[PDB]
């Protein structure tokens, strides 16, 4: 047993007499140069033999004959094989590459005989920010340490004056807020519509359901306001006269902005 | 000079792509961007090709850009073709490719069009369409290019068929005839794309409240197909094309012939490239944000109080009501929906349900909600039926097939979808919703097809307890009129009363005459009905 | 390939003259085979082929079909030279290839691979009968010049008979259910059946086609004129109704040889479920499924489980059966809303495009020899319920409809999830009037998970401790490690086999092993029938029949495949027994103390 078992080259070679066959079908078929994934091509030979399959088996072919292929393996992290040919094939070199493959079996074979056709190893190659959480404000009434006088009276003697302040702050974040939106909306209307009449109530309810429909939206009588701003920063096109109800806007004529949008 | 403008045109395109199109390098990718899309292309087999339409604008001022997209199909082959001279030189892919075919589909387009807005003046033009799909159809095998093989000469023709009718040479190129007996048509060296066929309809956000939603049929080829789905929100970008249906007779009447032949009739179809479908992702989500609007939310997230600023804010007309105002505030945040281990998925969403007597403004709600809420919808109940509720099997004329209507459910993905009068809705339509309720999926097996649909839903209801107004006398057992599972997969519960008093009633008065006082809206409440809305599109990303 | 003859002449060396192992032609017994069967169709062994000539085999890429035209024509000629009376006997011979490794699956079809050659695999959703089809408008019927009298507008009618006629059957092919993803609707293919192959395959069977991928169109033009409805068919050439490593199977039995494997599976049939052990129980059981037995004799008896899970709200019942959508092989999960009785056994129509008949496996049918999963069953109008009786009856559904005439078979078990009446469980109250179902139906099933909602101070304590961590635990090639092992130890706090593992195991199970039964306790337990018999007539009125007692057997073959026996063993079948008989139990009225002692001599 431990000296002939060890001559099941017939369960191995014949791996070599089918393998580039379909992979050479693979390779007349797929015009991406024929990458090969072992998830696909290994139950593909396992079919084409109906026996159990693995990369080892692979493993054994690269084993006994190493020269015939390329056993490079992807960056995602997967195994893969190619042709070294530089053409499809000459089905005459194919048997010859069998032949030849056999022979090399045979000289293992004799050269072996304890070796029960081992595999060989692998060539491997070698190988805070805005997060706007506050996990810990919500822990508990900690406030307790500090037990001032009647100074927090001192405290709120000065709230009132940074409401002042505050609230025109807050005013300022939508000279701020608006101010970004405008930075894309004469692109907005000037990269799609030249219709020169356009009115008010149409242009809004457009910029609104436009791409204020993704992560950033806004709201109509907001849109006013950037149409006002847009038309304000800018008189020197941007024309508008309004008639009954509604101000109608002007014709437009594709200046350049951001020259202007530093005014911020 | 339209011939030398297109060809304009395809020099500064192929310049275009040919030098680097984003500035970025060290920090996001490398200067040279559509050379890389190139690359990553070439190794697999995409077979076409993502612009950014900002870029076309950033490249000549937008002029490029705006020729591209004022006119444009006039361009699409001359484009196509410019494209082969690029990618001949640097990816080699296309005489390997032994097909020659590439769908160079624009996106992120400045602005998206509701449906209506849509005319014949943007004929040919390019443009991006929002709206739902339904009815998607089979996808079909398209004819693109076909040889046709001359009946005497058999020679091959590449005869190039324009989704009109039955194309055909006049004379055989072939020198040794000039036929014109009919070439026969071959059908392997002729490269056909399969395109899929949808009905888009208007949603809601952008249809006046009150109106039929108009609708119209966009056809998807190339790769694009498939990416649909009955329910989900799109936003198309394409061409405006228009396709000859001599179906078209009668009514309208004084329509033209080709006589100095026979009558040509036509009908919109919009045609689209590019699908985009959607809808720890801060990362994303903030970073994508320009840092001004980070500023906003800074403020509307830092301050104390916002969970009691929010509440007291989600409802300026209605008059208190505390509790239930916070049951709908939490229905727009959901909770995670996260599956299980490999075994199973649990749901992650919200079903409140209001149970109220008389004049206690439960319908106000939901007619503010389906109004402020993002994809949303609105249904009496008793008026529908629970197949429409669910989803609707009906016939189709392209294959001959049966196919599915999305319905409220589906098309109500994402988004809340209010119900009225539960009690009137006899059990025969209440049962059609059981699956979308715990399940989260609809199943449905009828007329042959198969299928089941993922319906990420959020419910509610307003049905009024048996009674009209339910005895304080009775328990509440024998008081509500429906069984028990319904009654608990609701995983709010809300009967609400209405009592006597002076100290209440006095200020409900007041606050309703008010109302009624335009002059005295006061009714501001701090946080707008706005700036809620962007607030939550930040919060719906937590999933702590 | 205009030269090809002498390319048929050396492909046609492999006609006869190869031999191997002892010579036998492998078409030289062929040939033979078909001067005495008749079957005017080749069959093709691509194994040897494939070792024969690797230009030939290669040559199914670029004209395959042109290939194989050329070489069915010169191995008629074969077998005439063979057998010069056989040309005479039959019209026409077309060969068939044995197989490929190339296994596209449905959702993987690219413009690449059509003309060429595809060997795939699903389902037969539903066919047609035999077409005459059509294939100087030779097959055009859109394409007329100038052959009309009137032809400037006045029309000229051309028939649409005196034309060739080729045998076509064309077979809707969709993707086998359960492996389809969630959401999406599976895909359909029309492939073209012909001479031999014709009427060959029915619905809800598994199939393999092997057949090219022809990018053809069809003549129902119903769109424009000069524009058929080009539809990309396989045209069918072989057809197979119908692996693993070896250490696999290894180490599998070194698993299934323990001792708990039979409870083991149990705590890890469910992944996320609290409790429940006896419904797990009988849901593992009537999943692994029994061995069948067609019989001749009085009429076939199928040897699968048919749960019916009396249900009540709160308790994770669809959940579970989800699970086991997930888990199975052939899941059709359909609920009693969108029933339509035509929509769960097969039904037969006219189509109204194209006026063909086909007939479509319905959902009985889309699950053979899987489980279908049912639920909300009093949530469905009563027609469909006589349905299905009658399918559960016959395990089957013949029919005998206007222009067809056959008999699907749809052996498939059914799990089917309850309502009771109104709200919950009343009371100890008898099952049947606890529910709106029939009788009949309810014998139908065998086994009768009663599941209950009871409010308790600490059992609902340790409950929500186990909810609550599964909703914790639920939320490159090094992170992809890491990932996958993280997985693989939440797996493991579900201490017992994780999951792929166990659909392995039921693949195995329901593949290989088909136990059976020795005569030693077959007839005591024929006794303990009796005493069941005994115990229910003092019960009064009760369905104790010979499904009750079938059902014993039936669950324990399943218990042996659990583990692994291929004949029943003693303390399985002692399971069986008692998950039947105290499954009746929860059934009855407040005699149930009483039966806990009354039937408990089993026990
Ligand atoms: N709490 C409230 N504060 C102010 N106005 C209210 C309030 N409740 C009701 N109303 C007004 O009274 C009208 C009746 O409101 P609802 O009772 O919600 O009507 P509804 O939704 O049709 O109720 P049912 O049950 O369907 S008949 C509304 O138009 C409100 O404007
Ligand atoms: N042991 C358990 N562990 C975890 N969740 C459980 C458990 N038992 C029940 N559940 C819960 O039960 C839910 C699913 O129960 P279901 O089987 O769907 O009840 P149900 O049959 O849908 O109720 P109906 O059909 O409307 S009467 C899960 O989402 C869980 O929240």
């Amino acid at each position: 047993s431990i000296l002939r078992l060890q001559d099941a080259m017939k369960f191995v070679k014949e791996l070599f007499t089918v393998c580039e066959t379909v992979l050479s079908l693979n390779a007349l078929s797929r015009s991406t140069g024929v990458p090969p994934e072992l998830h696909v091509l290994l139950p593909q030979i396992s079919s084409m033999m109906k026996r159990k399959i693995v990369q080892d088996d692979i493993l054994k072919l690269l084993t006994i004959w190493s020269d015939a292929y390329v056993v490079e393996l992807n960056s995602r992290g997967e195994l893969t094989m190619n042709l070294p040919k530089r053409d499809n094939l000459t089905t005459l070199t194919n048997k010859s590459r069998t032949l030849a493959f056999v022979e090399r079996a045979e000289s293992w074979y004799q050269q072996v005989i304890s070796s029960n056709s081992k595999t060989v190893l692998s060539s491997k190659v070698q190988t805070n920010s805005r997060y706007l959480a506050n996990s810990k404000e919500n822990f508990m009434y900690k406030e307790k340490m500090p037990d001032s006088q009647a100074n927090l009276m001192d405290r709120l003697r000065e709230r009132e004056r940074r409401s002042a302040a505050l609230l025109s702050q807050r005013q300022k974040r939508y000279q701020q807020f608006l101010a970004m939106k405008m930075t894309q909306v004469f692109d907005i209307l000037f990269s799609l519509t030249r219709g020169q009449p356009y009115t008010e109530t149409y242009l809004s309810s457009l910029i609104v359901d436009s791409l204020q429909d993704s992560n950033n939206p806004i709201g109509t009588k907001e849109a006013s306001e950037i149409l006002a701003g847009l038309q304000g920063i800018l008189p020197m096109d941007i024309s508008v006269h309004q008639v009954d109800g509604g101000l109608k806007v002007y014709r437009w004529n594709s200046l350049d902005k951001n020259r202007f949008s530093k005014l911020l | 000079v339209d011939d030398v403008t297109g060809e304009k045109v395809r020099e500064a395109f192929e310049q275009f792509l040919e030098d680097f199109s984003v500035q970025s390098t060290d920090t996001g990718e490398v200067e040279k961007v559509y050379r890389a899309q190139i690359e990553f292309m070439k190794i697999y087999d995409l077979n076409t090709i993502y612009i950014d339409y900002q870029h076309l604008s950033m490249r000549e001022n937008g002029a490029l850009a705006m020729a591209i997209s004022e006119q444009y199909y006039r361009f699409l082959p001359f484009l196509q073709k410019g494209l082969r001279r690029v990618v001949r030189k640097y990816a080699p892919e296309l005489l390997n490719t032994s097909e020659r075919v590439f769908q160079i589909s624009f996106f992120n387009l400045p602005t998206v069009h509701r449906i209506r807005d849509i005319r014949s003046e943007k004929i040919g033009s390019l443009l991006s369409i929002s709206g739902t799909v339904t009815r998607t159809s089979e996808v079909r095998p398209e004819l693109y290019k076909a040889s046709f093989t001359c009946d005497m000469c058999r020679a091959i023709v590449d005869n190039v068929e324009q989704s009109f009718k039955y194309t055909e040479p006049t004379f055989c190129p072939n020198p040794s005839c000039e036929n014109r007996a009919f070439w026969t048509l071959n059908v392997t060296r002729s490269r056909f794309l399969d395109w899929q066929k949808v009905r888009i309809q208007e949603n809601a956000n952008e249809i006046p409240t009150g109106s039929m939603p108009r609708t119209l049929d966009v056809i998807l080829r190339g790769d694009s197909v498939e990416r649909a789905k009955p329910g989900d929100r799109c936003k198309f970008t394409g061409v405006e094309i228009v396709v000859p249906d001599v179906t078209q007779l009668g009514l309208p009447g004084v329509k033209p012939s080709s006589t100095l032949v026979r009558d040509l009739t036509y009908k919109i179809s919009f045609l689209a490239c590019h699908v985009i479908s959607i809808g720890r992702d801060q990362e994303v989500f903030l970073n994508s944000l320009s840092s001004d609007e980070i500023n906003e939310l800074k403020e509307m997230v830092k301050d104390e109080h916002i969970y009691d600023k929010l509440v007291r804010s989600i409802a300026p007309a209605v008059f208190g009501h505390e509790a239930v105002k916070k049951g709908i505030l939490l229905q727009m945040l959901g909770g995670v929906h996260k599956s299980t281990v490999e075994g199973i998925k649990l749901r992650g969403d919200i079903n409140i349900c209001v149970v109220g007597d008389p004049s206690t403004s439960k319908s106000q709600f939901l007619k503010y909600v389906v109004g402020f809420a993002p994809r949303s919808v609105y249904t009496s109940g008793k008026a529908s039926s629970a197949a429409g509720l669910t989803a609707a099997v009906v016939r189709d004329e392209e294959g001959g097939d049966y196919t599915i209507e999305a319905g409220a459910l589906m098309l109500a993905d994402n988004g809340i979808c209010c119900i009225d009068e539960f009690d009137k809705m006899d059990i025969s339509d209440q049962v059609a919703i059981h699956e979308a309720m715990e399940q989260q999926t609809i199943s449905i097996a009828k007329a042959g097809i198969h299928a089941t649909l993922n319906a990420r839903t959020s419910i509610l209801a307003a049905a009024n307890p048996v009674g009209g107004r339910y005895n304080r006398k009775l328990s509440l057992r024998g008081n509500l009129n429906m069984t028990a599972p319904i009654m608990s997969r609701f995983d709010l519960f809300f009967v609400i009363l209405d009592d006597c008093n002076e100290k209440i009633d006095t200020e409900l008065a007041s606050h309703i005459v008010d109302l009624h006082m335009k002059r005295d809206e006061a009714i501001e409440p701090p946080f707008s009905a706005e700036q809620l809305r962007r607030y939550i599109k930040y919060a719906r990303t937590f999933k702590p | 390939p205009n030269v090809s003859r002498t390319i048929a002449r050396e492909l046609k060396s492999f006609l006869l003259e190869y031999t191997d192992e002892t010579g036998r032609s492998v078409y030289g017994a062929r040939i033979r085979t078909l001067g005495e069967m008749n079957s005017e169709s080749l069959e093709v062994n691509y194994r040897h082929l494939a070792e024969s000539k690797a230009i030939l085999a290669l040559f199914l890429a670029k004209c395959p079909e042109e290939m194989l035209k050329i070489f069915d024509l010169v191995a008629m000629e074969a077998t005439e030279l063979h057998y010069p009376d056989y040309a005479r006997i039959h019209s026409e011979i077309h060969v068939r290839i044995s197989d490929f490794p190339t296994i596209y699956s449905l959702r993987e079809l690219r413009e690449s691979n059509l003309s060429s050659l595809v060997r795939v695999t699903g389902v037969v959703t539903r066919r047609t009968g035999v077409f005459p089809q059509l294939k100087q408008d030779s097959n055009e019927e859109i394409r007329i010049s100038f052959c009309t009298n009137c032809k400037s507008k006045g029309p000229f009618r051309v028939n649409g008979e005196k034309t060739v006629y080729r045998n076509y059957q064309r077979v809707t092919l969709q993707e086998a259910p359960g492996t389809v993803p969630p959401g999406r609707l599976p895909r359909h293919r029309e492939v073209i059946l012909l001479a031999d192959l014709v009427d060959v395959s029915k619905p809800g069977e598994e199939v393999e086609v092997t057949g090219i991928y022809k990018n053809n169109y069809d003549g129902n033009l119903n769109a424009k004129n000069g524009f058929p409805v080009f539809a990309t068919i396989i045209e069918a050439n072989s057809i197979k109704r119908r692996s693993w490593t070896e250490e696999e199977e290894r180490e599998f039995r070194k698993i299934s040889r323990d001792r708990g494997i039979i409870d083991k599976i149990i705590s890890s049939m469910a992944p996320s479920i609290y409790g429940h052990r006896d419904i797990k129980t009988a849901v593992a059981c009537s999943l692994f499924g029994g061995v069948p037995k067609n019989v001749n004799g009085k009429h076939s008896i199928r040897g699968d489980i048919n749960v019916l899970l009396l249900g009540d709200p709160g308790t994770a019942k669809s959940q579970i059966l989800k699970y086991v959508e997930k888990t199975a092989h052939r899941a059709v999960f359909a609920t009693g809303q969108g029933a339509s009785a035509v929509g769960l056994t097969a039904s037969v129509r006219k189509d109204p495009i194209t006026k063909e008949w086909t007939l479509e496996g319905g959902a009985l049918v889309l699950a053979d020899k899987g489980v279908c999963l049912i639920d909300e069953f009093d949530k469905m109008n009563d027609q469909d319920r006589t349905s299905i009786h009658e399918a559960m009856e016959q395990q089957s559904i013949s029919i005998s409809k206007a222009g067809i005439v056959t008999t699907l078979q749809a052996r498939c078990s059914i799990i089917a999830a309850a309502n009771p009446n109104g709200g919950r469980y009343n009371s100890t109250l008898p099952l049947a009037q606890n529910v709106s179902l029939t009788e009949p139906i309810l014998s139908r099933f065998d086994i009768l998970c009663v599941v209950r909602d009871l409010v308790d101070e600490e059992a609902d304590e340790r409950l929500a401790t186990f909810v609550v961590d599964s909703h914790v635990r639920s939320h490159q090639l090094n992170a992809r490690q890491r990932r996958l092992q993280r997985q693989r130890k939440k797996e493991e706090e579900i201490s017992p086999i994780p999951q792929e593992l166990l659909m392995k195991y039921i693949h195995y199970a329901r593949t290989k092993i088909y136990p059976k039964l020795h005569q030693m306790d077959m007839d005591k337990v024929s006794r303990v029938y009796a005493d069941l018999r005994r115990e229910s007539i003092s019960t009064g009125s009760f369905p104790i029949t010979v499904r009750h007692l079938e059902s014993i057997l039936r669950i324990a073959e399943s218990f042996a495949k659990m583990r692994l026996s291929e004949f029943v063993s003693s303390y399985d079948l002692d399971r069986a027994i008692k998950v039947v008989v105290d499954s009746f139990v929860d059934a009855q009225k407040v005699s149930v103390r009483r039966q806990l002692r009354r039937s408990f001599a089993i026990y």
